[PDB]
């Protein structure tokens, strides 16, 4: 089945879309926005989900 | 001021906020702000007919609720 | 191929481009006939050009191969209806479709690459010569087109 | 804002598995196919089919 | 999971089972279009079946969807083609192939479960006009299977 | 009596010594012994349709040199 | 923080959960009640435990303040109701909802850690009599969460 | 049979296991569909920390009952 | 009582029936019997997961990571 | 990758029977002899031959 | 670096990729990867004579595709 | 026992060993000939050294008898022959061959157990004049074994 929660609000700041895809790895979660995202990597804050270190934040558009 | 729509290389339809003088190529800058896709990537067509960079939406009577169309950009060869 | 090319057929039924159509030819999901109708304000108006679509066996990773069967006068197009066009070979990309690439084509026709041109011949009018250039493709879409 | 409603609409290559195969390029992602078909793209050294930059990577993208 | 999906395509190229074929159409090895021959003396006899086959990427650790394009009068199999079947659910096994489902399904075509079935009203005839339910099995044969 | 030839899971094949007379449980019996596999996991199968445990292979028709094909136990529903 | 805040309480509304409640003190979004439901099988059993959680402003990427209002007999949890625990400090996660932390530290209550105890002498006990330790456990539950 | 996780964003997921499975294979299941690592999980029912090790049945979880996934976790 | 010969198993040197690659060297277990036809690599990937013997459906015991000497 | 051609001779024991007695201990098997000679070390609580490790169970192997 | 041949217990011939300098442990190390047989069980013989754990390949003058022989370990009394 | 005796031998034909030769004494495959070259750098250098083999009927569950018919000088052997190894008696194994025996055999020659010895004479002077030892071992081989 597909990501029917993708549509909702970044679970962090429940304003903005997931578009902030954290990396690590050949994977990677995507639950929150570009900026709450951003932040995380900023202070060197692990995955929330997964507590993997976040390799980098892409910005992740659905074209 | 106006409204108007653009059909997406994936058929995904958008809508944009334009001004009648705005040039393809500031169109193309805002494709670029909700899509991410550089401008020199992006040729729109209109009526069967691409659209010039300097050129306006009015250049080529492009009026509120139109539908441009977004294909890759080509080379006849 | 074969989902990807249902899901393109379902798109033409239900908003296809305005200049263009196309189909199977018969039963043959893999090979396809298209239509482009001259645009507007050209020297193509009024005329319906014919073209021929092979999809390959690993579609969309593979460009369909397209050629005209009807005859048109244009820089980047010959006597055979072969199209030298970068998204046909290395410039496909697939996510194009058979939509995309007809209005691509469709553009074409009014915006030529004289510079790097399939018909030399062809495409020095078109540089030097505007008026008989309108001129002859007017009368092959006559000739040819109607 | 709009949130992403074309998310939940197959892979646009083989129209049946989920995009959960985000192709990196820089600090941006396209995600429109999933991940065996992006991968068969970045193994075959292709750009990316929305807006032909090469490809950085192919993430496994979860939506948890 | 291609290269089991290869050595199967193989296996039906140089032995298929009488009753059954299935492959890929283009290029695509994850999709394939499969046939059952409805079998001799039943209802089905003389009917062509076609359906659908979709491997995951994880195969064979998960079974392939499998369903039914052509319709089929069955009180296990609906009127979408799905195919309420166990082991295409919980009793899946990794040393199933595509040959061994379809030879299954087909020995399904001539023993249905009608104390749990997917489509309760064939269930019932069955239960309680079997020659009712192979005339109506018959007619939808011929209807819509040749 | 006979020989006839059983498709196992697998593909690989096997044969089985047998009179036309045997039941069908009978020969699940010997697959079992042959290939470690109890009889109530065994589905045989012929010319499409399944074999049931009470009936002989005289009263299927099936004659010298004949494949059966295993499959697993499977429920519709 | 208010609007994650926010989100929370009407979940919790629109669903809610089966061990535990919480909710705003009056009208201050940012300071919130809490109860516990002890865990059945355990020396907490029937017991009903209270809590106080206080949001700093930069919720959710710094934890929650949660301590306990009624008294509870544990190497990790003290007289001030203090909860020494990884997912309240350095191990804090902006993913955790306050009813997945409430939930968290019910399961904390029968998985204590006595090698490192914030009261000493519950996990010295802990260590050498358990018999004793529940005992005791039981003994509070009935005398203060009942 | 099939259960439920309600997983740590409050998204539910369903899983195939059978009575034998052990809380070890439900969290390799869990890592299968959601790329979480089985050490970072933590599964809870009824108010307790279910243990590797033990099974499905030693802790009488129901078909179609929900475990509630937590992060792993530590007093101190 | 005809006599029975003694037969070997040729197919053993076959691939893994699952990746196609692996020699089969996966012994799963049930009681006293194992079926051998799956390398070790994808065979623990069913008991970690709890999943039955691909072939006779008993549940796995434990896979026995088996040498020829 | 190095596949067991020795796996079809016979047992190491009788040189009768096939190699369907796996001498089993802990998650590793020496897969050489039939089952019947294998039961006659494990019964008489002989070590296994080539490894020397206790023999914790023969388990009838079958390559289906 | 280099290979070399063991001859292993039933007389089945395997092959290792070893460095001159690798400790004959080493050796008996990438034989129990290769067909399970615990290092203190293993007794190498090479010339007629045993191979003894802390030495190397180079201190017994041992050259590509030389083959060792297995026994098991023994003692006398 | 036979038929694993003669499959010994075949495989001796077609993997002839370096260090031994053996072979059954004429019609009795039960009784075998075997000889050993003397290790290089060690004091039996050169020399060649017979031994008698006899299999039990039980071979290979149990070991085979195994002795010296040429004298030698060591602390494992004695004037009979007589060979006190683990490996002949409760460390045997049904996978030893009688060519690993002899490979055995020869890397003892070298590997001597002084502190649990078969001829106490021998092992006393081996613990306190190597130099006499080896001397003497040479002395016999050359006496015993050319
Ligand atoms: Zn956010
Ligand atoms: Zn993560
Ligand atoms: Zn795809
Ligand atoms: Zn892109
Ligand atoms: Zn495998
Ligand atoms: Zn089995
Ligand atoms: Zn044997
Ligand atoms: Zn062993």
């Amino acid at each position: 089945e597909f990501p029917h929660n993708a549509i909702e609000p970044c679970v962090i700041c429940q304003t903005r879309p997931k578009n902030g895809c954290i990396v690590h790895g050949k994977t990677g979660h995507l639950m929150a926005c570009f900026t709450c995202a951003k932040k995380l990597k900023k202070r060197n804050k692990p995955c929330p989900v997964c507590r993997q270190p976040i390799q980098m934040i892409v910005l992740t558009y659905f074209p | 001021s106006m409204q108007i729509f653009v059909k997406t290389l994936t058929g995904k339809t958008i809508t944009l906020e334009v001004e009648p003088s705005d040039t393809i190529e500031n169109v193309k800058a805002k494709i670029q702000d909700k899509e991410g896709i550089p401008p020199d990537q992006q040729r729109l067509i209109f009526a069967g007919k691409q659209l010039e960079d300097g050129r306006t939406l009015s250049d080529y009577n492009i009026q509120k609720e139109s539908t441009l169309h977004l294909v890759l950009r080509l080379r006849g060869g | 191929a074969l989902k990807r090319i249902h899901k393109e057929l379902n798109d033409l039924a239900r908003d296809p481009p305005a200049q263009c159509r196309a189909g199977p030819v018969g039963d043959d999901m893999f090979h396809w006939q298209a239509t482009i109708m001259g645009p507007n304000d050209s020297p193509y108006q009024g005329g319906v050009f014919f073209l021929t679509i092979h999809f390959p066996t690993d579609y969309p990773f593979k460009p369909p191969k397209v050629a005209f069967t009807t005859r048109i006068y244009h820089p980047n197009i010959n006597s055979n209806g072969s199209i030298k066009l970068d998204i046909l070979r290395s410039q496909w990309s697939p996510a194009l479709t058979i939509s995309k690439v007809l209005l691509s084509i469709c553009s074409l026709l009014c915006d030529p690459n004289p510079d790097d041109p399939l018909v030399p011949e062809i495409a020095r009018i078109y540089k030097t010569d505007r008026e008989k250039y309108n001129r002859i493709a007017r009368e092959w879409t006559q000739k040819y087109a109607m």
